[PDB]
DNA sequence: CACAGTGATGCAAATCAAGTGTGAAGCCAGACAAAAACC
DNA sequence: GGTTTTTGTCTGGCTTCACACTTGATTTGCATCACTGTGTAAGACAGGCCAGAT
DNA sequence: TATCTGGCCTGTCTTA
């Protein structure tokens, strides 16, 4: 795993805290701008490709019928096979939540120019609540699709929400929700097994199980370093969820995760308390029945990074890693590392 | 102070008056004249002598309504008068020794709006 | 032995100089006056000192016979304290010293005064709301309040960079009207009303936000917070009473642009082009302010409980803010106006003819509009339908204009005008940028000349009252060759003076009826003016400002009644509180500089401590 | 080893307020006499 | 020394005033905390570069 | 031909 720098265009002060990329056929792009979409790039999406340790943000434009999806901060995001992304949740820039559902996808690649298609999907039955910080993940289990959908936090409800704490924060009930995109349902699932909340997890799926990583509970105020697998059954009838706590769970609030190869993933980055950065990373190896977590060699951190309190990044897909501390300030508000495995 | 012959003279005066006239209050203007003509050689030489001892004598000088407490003390007066620093650490000892303040404390209580208002 | 001076001897020496004359006196005061040597004296003295012009002297004795005592109460300190800007840490060594000296203590100890504050600052008396405020607390013992409202700060979450402070919005209304009652009585007795009349009254209230630069950071562990601030404010601007079929004007602000009277509601140290900051800590002040429109404020004011519905106008905002806070795009755009729907072209070719249509309401649907892009429509054709509204909405304001910032921008405009006169521009399409630099130094060196004018960085609101005049365009003629082009600049500013009182009078009706009944017709021709004898910057183009002001002044004045008093200026007039509060009237500190400040500044905007400084002038 | 603040806090020191009769200080009266500065 | 002005003393009783203790509650005095601003543009010096002088 | 000084430029260093 090796470390690089990053410089930045223009435009960099649209990467945040709460920031997504996407990957769509080895093109990357980058969603949740900073504030609202201005002049310069309508749709609040870019294409964001580093050339030698470079990185220029360039506006991508939407189809005639998609929608206008607001920047969000700390949406659940996931990848669907036809090549499609989810966004559910998230902050605004006007710091309220949505409970709408996009997706995106490519309408068009000519040129190496790329249109994109945001559709709204409309969700019915049991929706869960405006969140951000919450995992969903797509199973498979004989021959069938669904979506699940676990954790994260909301403001308090509106019988209880006052003024005075108009932006107090709750776990949400942990909940598995089971989400059908092709007919626009949701189901949820109480569980013994998930008695408490749990936001800025880490979310694996394989087939018609998703493994529940680290993660903070807000009442307790504790990081458990738990690892909790949660079992979908796709019969003809309805489905039934099934969940096994397994020891051996790392412990960590907000880390990234990437895919090396099939069936092997890293875990790096995030908190191991509010004060501890995790510098650790962690490999995991996924069996039909059976996940491993192993300790792997830590990465050649800078003393910027070692002695950061903040640190933010996402995935870039092939297996590369796009991080982010807060730089110095008058020059650039960030300082932005490429981490490749 | 320190006495002059003449005031000598004066002060014995006033114990001669004194001791041939018991039941009388002199008239001070008056007596000042009636010394005055006394004083006005060899009588005076007494007096002479007697303030230098003095003169001695003045070398050695060189070297808002009340508190609770306030309402049950002015009530438990008179029985002490019938038994003012002696009155008043009798009241608090027996102030300290004794529900039993709560009545004063209530009164204060209606006391202490009308004296805000 | 020569005579000492009377006034050194002892008591009895002298007694035996003035036995000869005190004898002599005795006489006088059994013959004419009753044996009265007391009160014969004292009148013989008191005479002889104003004899001297010594009256003062004479004066006190007179109030030490009395005998009455001398002492300011602590509410009258507090006032004192407040409004002639003494710190508590300087005022206590006045109240020490004069404690001293006279031996009396005239002035309170600080400790008394911070309980007289007490009473003037929120959350001291008790109000109720009814129906009662949703999503709003019911408690009424609400001071300051942290100005985060609960923003989560660990560190997962989004970076918490400001530190903040405020009061809660009914809270502070409620303190502000007891602030009044005083004014808002005396205002029903010259009406010649019922002091105890109790009916609907009705509070209009100017809101107002800016944003300050140059706010330096303290030194200090603390959020590492940006060099900028933003202040919401509120001015109480009239109070009616329904009484009959008539709304009776109990009160109305006298001066609606003070400093005096703009109420601090809400700092924070943050950036107000930081939108994800800028709605999380003023969305509870929204809310709070959303609640009130659909309730009655029963509040007892003097004995007599009496009812109060509000009603809320924002417009102490500057178009920057204005637009960022409606979801409208930037200044720079084609949708130039923020009260119509006119482009930059548009309102260059018709100039004069347009009306208001854009309002908080519309432009949240257009926004919806935006986002859901119902006609599946291309991005272009998207933006022309929703006209630019390409933004969620979350502050309600007026559709008005700012009359600083107007008036700024104008004169701006007519700086340039200026330049490009000397230039002959009308006359020489082409020029250098050196060629420009030089038409700029010759019209700054003459105004300094002609005017006392220095050049200044950015244009500034005196600069503009005083360029703005026609001895400025007479200066400036005799830099420009063409007397044809005199003539134009002269009626130029003939209708631009004409003008400009209707927007920034209090009354306009009342102060200039003819500028405000000529207002269509003046406008008319300054617009024609530009468009034909200024082609070369007036085809094709024209100033945001420009527009606001030819286009929309009759009906904003026929809606509202004024512009001037609308305007942002007392507010931006409060942010030069802000910095001498800051430095000089708070514990500096990070953790306290933002309430101290909230709190001082809101009694320095008391009337009640302000009338004790008019008691000179009964 | 710069230095005079910047306001709120909270603990220690002062003040208050009542009961009544002690002594101490200043004072008055006329007359004369110490001291202490000036020819 | 003679002379002139400050300070007394002699006495009995007149007034005014501080003091005398205690108790609980107010009201003042005072030190404490961590941080403020006033210190603020241009000249000296070296080292590379290349066209016109030696 | 084969060097060679002087301006010219940039860039750091010292105090404000
Ligand atoms: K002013
Ligand atoms: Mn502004
Ligand atoms: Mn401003
Ligand atoms: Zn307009």
């Amino acid at each position: 795993v090796s470390l690089q720098m990053v410089t930045v265009g223009h435009n960099i002060a649209l990467i945040q805290p709460g920031f997504s990329l996407m990957n769509f056929d080895g093109q990357v792009f980058f969603f949740g701008q900073k504030g609202w979409p201005k002049r310069s790039c309508p749709t609040g999406v870019f294409h964001f490709d580093i050339k030698q340790n470079h990185l220029k943000l360039k506006p991508a434009i939407f189809s005639k019928d998609s929608c206008y999806l607001p920047p969000l901060r700390y949406p659940a995001t996931c990848s669907y096979k036809k090549h499609q992304y989810i966004i559910h949740g998230g902050k605004t820039p006007n710091n309220e939540l949505s409970d709408k559902i996009y997706i995106m996808s490519v309408a068009c690649k000519n040129n190496k120019k790329v249109t994109f298609r945001c559709t709204e999907k409309d969700l019915v039955g049991d929706v869960p609540e405006p969140r951000y910080g919450h995992s969903i993940d797509v199973v498979y289990s004989r021959g069938k699709s669904m979506g699940v959908l676990f954790g994260g936090r909301s403001y308090m409800p509106s019988t209880q929400r006052t003024t005075e704490k108009w932006n107090s924060v709750a776990d949400c009930l942990p909940h598995v929700f089971l989400i059908d995109f092709e007919f626009g349902c949701a189901t949820s699932y109480i569980l013994p097994e998930l008695q408490d909340g749990l936001s800025f997890h880490v979310s694996i799926a394989r087939n018609d199980t998703v493994y529940i990583l680290g993660g903070h509970s807000l009442a307790s105020n504790i990081r458990p370093a738990n690892l909790y697998r949660i079992r979908v059954d796709l019969p003809l009838g309805t489905p039934a969820v099934n969940c096994t706590v397994l020891p051996g769970g790392i412990s960590v609030s907000s880390a990234i995760l990437t895919q090396t190869n099939n069936d092997e993933f890293v875990i790096v980055g995030g908190y191991q308390l509010e004060n501890q950065k995790r510098m650790v990373c962690s490999l995991v190896s996924l069996g039909d029945n059976t996940i491993e977590i192993s300790e792997m060699e830590t990465p050649d951190w800078t003393s910027d990074i070692k002695h950061s309190k903040i640190w933010f990044g996402s995935n870039m897909g092939n297996g590369t890693i796009f991080l982010g501390i807060p730089g110095d300030n008058k020059s650039e508000a960030f300082y932005f590392y490429t981490l490749r495995c | 102070g320190k006495m002059s012959s003449y005031a000598f003279f004066v002060q014995t005066c006033r114990e001669e008056h004194k001791k041939k006239h018991p039941d009388a209050s002199v008239n001070f203007s008056e007596f000042s004249k009636k010394c005055s003509e006394r004083w006005k050689a060899k009588e005076k030489g007494k007096f002479e002598d007697m303030a230098k001892a003095d003169k001695a004598r003045y070398e050695r000088e060189m070297k808002r309504p009340p508190s609770a407490f306030f309402l049950f003390c002015s009530e438990y007066r008179p029985k002490i008068k019938g038994e003012i620093g002696d009155v008043a650490k009798k009241l608090g000892e027996m102030w300290n020794n004794t529900d039993d303040k709560q009545p004063y404390e209530k009164k204060a209580a209606k006391l202490k709006e009308k004296y805000e208002k | 032995r020569p005579r000492q001076h009377l006034l050194s001897l002892t008591r009895r020496a002298q007694k035996h100089r003035l036995r000869e004359l005190k004898i002599q006196v005795k006489e006088f005061a059994d013959k004419e006056e009753g044996g009265d040597v007391k009160a014969v004296c004292l009148t013989l003295f008191l005479l002889a000192l104003r004899a001297r012009n010594e009256h003062r002297q004479a004066d006190e004795l007179e109030a030490i016979m009395q005998g009455r005592g001398s002492g300011l109460q602590p509410a009258v300190c507090l006032a004192i304290r407040v409004n002639t800007f003494l710190s508590c840490s300087q005022y206590h060594k006045m109240y020490r010293t004069v404690k001293a000296i006279t031996g009396r203590q005239i002035f309170q100890p600080l400790h008394a005064l911070r309980n007289a504050e007490k009473v003037l600052l929120p959350g001291y008396h008790p109000f109720e709301w009814q129906p009662p405020l949703k999503n709003v607390s019911s408690r009424t013992d609400v001071g300051i309040i942290d100005g985060l409202s609960g923003l989560a700060s660990s560190v997962d979450e989004y970076p918490v960079d400001t530190i903040a402070k405020r009061f809660r919005y009914d809270s502070a209304l409620v303190s502000a009207l007891m602030d009044m009652e005083e004014d808002i009585l005396e205002g029903m007795r010259s009406q010649d009303l019922d002091d105890y009349l109790n009916g609907p009254f009705t509070v209009v209230v100017k809101e107002s936000c800016d944003g300050m630069g140059d706010v330096s950071e303290k030194h200090g562990s603390g959020p590492a917070v940006p060099e900028k601030a933003v202040r919401f404010s509120f001015t109480v601007m009239r109070i009616t009473i329904e009484h009959g079929s008539q709304n009776v004007k109990v009160f109305e602000e006298p001066k609606p642009n003070s400093e005096l009277c703009c109420k601090p509601l809400c700092l924070m140290l943050a950036d107000e082009s930081d939108h994800e900051t800028l709605t999380a800590i003023l969305s509870p002040l929204i809310a709070e302010r959303e609640a009130m429109k659909s309730s009655e404020l029963t509040l007892e004011m003097g004995g007599i409980p009496r009812t109060f519905k509000f009603i809320f106008r924002g417009t102490g905002y500057d178009e920057k803010l204005v637009r960022e806070v409606e979801g409208l795009e930037a200044s720079g755009s084609v949708y130039i106006c923020t009260l119509c729907d006119t482009t930059r072209l548009e309102a260059s070719q018709n100039l004069v003819f347009h009306s208001i249509t854009r309002s908080h309401a519309e432009n949240l649907q257009r926004y919806e509009v935006w986002r859901s892009n119902p006609y599946h429509e291309s991005v272009e054709e998207l933006r022309d339908r929703v006209k630019g509204v390409s933004a969620k909405p979350f502050i309600e304001t007026v559709p008005s204009i700012d009359a600083l910032h107007c008036d700024i921008g104008n004169a701006a405009e007519f700086y340039k005008i200026f330049q490009l006169e000397i230039g002959e521009v009308y006359k020489h399409p082409n020029a250098s940028k050196e060629e420009r630099k030089r038409w700029q130094a010759t019209l700054d060196k003459h105004l300094r000349k002609r005017m006392n004018l220095k050049p200044i960085m950015r244009m500034n609101g005196n600069f503009a009252r005083k360029l703005m005049t026609q001895e400025t365009v007479d200066a400036v003629c005799e830099l420009i060759p063409s007397e044809e082009r005199h003539e134009a600049l002269r009626e130029l500013m003939d209708l631009y003076l004409k003008m400009k009182p209707v927007w920034r009078s209090s009354c306009p009706a009342k102060e200039c009826p003819e500028s405000l009944c000529q207002y269509s017709f003046n406008s008319q021709r300054f617009a024609e003016l530009l468009s034909t004898k200024f082609k070369y910057r007036y085809e094709g183009k024209i100033t945001n400002y420009f527009h606001k002001t030819l286009a929309h002044v009759p009906e904003i004045i026929e809606r509202d009644g004024s512009i001037g008093a609308w305007a942002s200026e007392g507010n931006e007039s409060g942010n030069k509180l802000f910095r001498r509060f800051r430095k000089m009237n708070a514990r500096q500190s990070k953790c306290y500089e933002m309430e101290d400040v909230l709190k001082h500044h809101w009694l320095y905007t008391s009337k009640y401590l302000q009338k004790f400084m008019n008691a000179h002038n009964a």
